[PDB]
């Protein structure tokens, strides 16, 4: 398909608001004569204009019905190039985790890793499942991932290298109803570990 | 029948503590009397909530 696309959607993003963003999978794609429109599984009305936004298609509306699919299609004013059948809660992008913060704590032997969501506070996407990565500062490929339900994860100190300067990050993605992608990764946290 | 299945998704949910669960099975019953949804995609949305259930 020479008009191939993807698409990724922010549910509750702004207040009750959802989001939906669509590109072409080939990024050299000249989109000069492509607009992009949704029909199906809405509200109030049959369809819905996207606004192109320099490399991307963008529309944030309170407007999903959020059960059945909808169609997404690529036009030239009128003609449809290509169209799409999708789920709009089965391509649900997470928001990226915050607040990121590792303690040491010398009595335990251990390093606590906790972070913040806002979607404990949502009523659709509550559900994530969290990757938190972490390697010593001086490798690269080397990232360990461990996966919780939590915003909080212990790592035990003898589990670590002694002396070494850690990178740490974490990303969530949909895990209940809601399927999707992960999210983007929160800021890394860097922290070094004892001496032992 | 596709509304019965939801109410007893529904009942589960509450017994399981699943509030998310709870509201969906409720906005997919109210949809589907509504006439807003087809009883085709009410059914893999139960099927969907089922299998979280299972977990």
């Amino acid at each position: 398909d020479d008009y191939s696309f993807s698409c990724y959607s922010q549910l509750e993003v702004n207040g009750s608001q959802h989001s939906l963003t669509c590109a072409f999978e080939d990024p050299d794609v000249n989109i000069t004569n492509l607009e992009f429109e949704i029909c199906g599984a809405l509200v109030e009305v049959k369809c819905l204009n996207f606004r192109k936004l320099q490399e991307i298609y963008f529309i944030e509306t309170k407007k999903f019905l959020l059960i059945g699919k909808s169609n997404i299609c690529v036009k030239v004013g009128e003609k449809s190039l290509t169209c799409k059948k999708i789920d709009l809660t089965t391509i649900v992008k997470p928001e990226a985790p915050f607040d990121l913060s590792v303690v040491y704590r010398e009595g335990a032997n251990d390093f606590v890793v906790t972070f913040n969501t806002s979607h404990l506070q949502k009523k659709y996407v509550k559900v994530l499942m969290h990757d938190v990565a972490y390697r010593q500062e001086k490798d690269e490929n080397k990232w360990t991932h461990v996966n919780l339900s939590s915003t909080k994860l212990t790592l035990l100190q003898r589990k670590l290298q002694p002396a070494a300067m850690y990178e740490i990050k974490v990303r969530s993605i949909p895990d209940h109803y809601f399927k999707g992608f992960w999210s983007e990764w929160s800021p890394s946290y860097y922290f070094r570990t004892p001496e032992i | 029948s596709v509304i019965e299945k939801l109410r007893k998704l529904e009942k589960q949910a509450r017994k399981q503590g699943d509030e998310v669960l709870v509201m969906l099975a409720r906005m997919v019953l109210e949809y589907l009397e509504k006439g807003w949804v087809s009883e085709e995609d009410a059914d893999e949305s139960a099927d969907r909530i089922e299998e979280v259930l299972k977990k």
